[PDB]
């Protein structure tokens, strides 16, 4: 359950495989621009195209993969606040 | 006095090594430049990759730092509970707008994030001095903490029509932005921030560091829990990683001065 912000380039990497897979052509592009997990919080669809990924169909589909796992993280960070706020 | 837009280029570099180790390879090239505190605060992606910045992951370490210390620099007197509510405010009526079958559009999903974003400095703020022991904003937090996770949690698919719900969920955010900004009469809310030099001859505060860089104490005399760390020894740490801060701290021997933001 290890927080987006510690990711590593390899969780990076492991999470494009699992939530990306059918773009795998794209996967050293994180690697060669050390996107951590910070990074992967930060990207948009502008810097995936400066990355690279010229392919409209297919960078959709990664900045939707992106934007999931921040809305995966932002449920996470919800419930953080909220069981600090009853403690 | 703090004005990083005055920064030299050496204040700057001095700045950018504490951000990532990552940062080491481009020091070099900051100086050679002359980038001083008025181009830091406005840097551009492009800039950085004229100075040979091609990796976007180590753009995004400047850049996140950078505007950290664009908001300590230019909104310090908006610092405050108030302006935190105008940016939920603003994030959800643009949601509310953006909005005007089934699979939500991924630029929708990407205004739920950046309006979620707004939130957690004004949640953050709610729970510390001297909104923490309140039960009037203990309860508001638990109502903006309820509309945020509806607002997520409809987006992330986990709760037929997602358009509809998460227009309310906007109007109702907006509606609770709205009651600290029209309804509460509190003027704690729109106190602007202050800084104050505190000297130390020790010590037995230990520092909670954010993942973006935001540095305050924690388990605690002129210092209190939750009072932001700003400077140490007049070296700026805004944005600094959690282990540089503390081996800033530790190296400053036993007389050491803090710069330090204050609770309203």
């Amino acid at each position: 359950p290890k927080a987006v912000y510690l990711w590593t380039v390899s969780d990076v990497l492991k999470w494009y495989r699992r939530h990306c897979g059918e773009y795998t052509q794209y996967e050293q592009l994180f690697a060669q621009h050390d996107i951590t997990g910070r990074a992967l919080l930060r990207i948009t669809d502008s810097s995936l195209q400066r990355m690279g990924v010229t392919d409209n169909r297919d960078r959709e589909a990664i900045w939707r993969e992106i934007v999931k796992q921040r809305l995966k993280t932002d449920i996470m960070e919800i419930r953080d606040m909220e069981r600090l706020n009853i403690y | 006095y703090i004005n990083i837009a005055e920064w030299t280029p050496d204040q700057v570099t001095d700045w950018i090594k504490g951000l990532d180790e990552s940062m080491k390879g481009y020091l070099y090239e900051f100086s050679k430049q002359e980038i001083g505190g008025r181009a830091l605060l406005n840097i551009r992606p492009y800039e950085l990759e004229n100075l040979g910045m091609l990796r976007i992951g180590h753009q995004e370490i400047v850049l996140e730092a950078v505007e950290n210390l664009r908001n300590f620099h230019y909104h310090l007197k908006n610092d405050n509970l108030q302006f935190m509510a105008l940016h939920v405010a603003t994030a959800a009526k643009n949601l509310h707008r953006e909005l005007a079958s089934t699979k939500i559009d991924t630029r929708i999903l990407h205004d739920i994030t950046r309006t979620i974003a707004t939130l957690k400095p004004l949640v953050g703020s709610l729970e510390r001095t001297p909104f923490r022991k309140q039960e009037m904003y203990r309860e508001y937090c638990g109502n903006v903490l309820k509309c945020g996770l509806e607002l997520a949690t409809i987006a992330h698919r986990d709760r037929l029509q997602p358009v509809p719900a998460i227009r309310q969920s906007a109007e109702r955010l907006e509606n609770l932005a709205n009651f600290v900004i029209q309804d509460i009469s509190d003027p704690m809310v729109l106190q602007p921030a202050s800084l104050n030099l505190v000297t130390l001859k020790k010590l037995g505060f230990n520092i909670e560091s954010s993942y973006n860089g935001i540095h305050r104490v924690t388990d605690i005399g002129k210092i209190e829990d939750g009072d932001e760390i700003v400077q140490i020894n007049y070296q700026t740490v805004v944005g600094w990683q959690h282990r540089t801060v503390l081996e800033h701290l530790r190296e400053a021997l036993p007389d050491v001065v803090l710069t330090v933001k204050k609770r309203p």
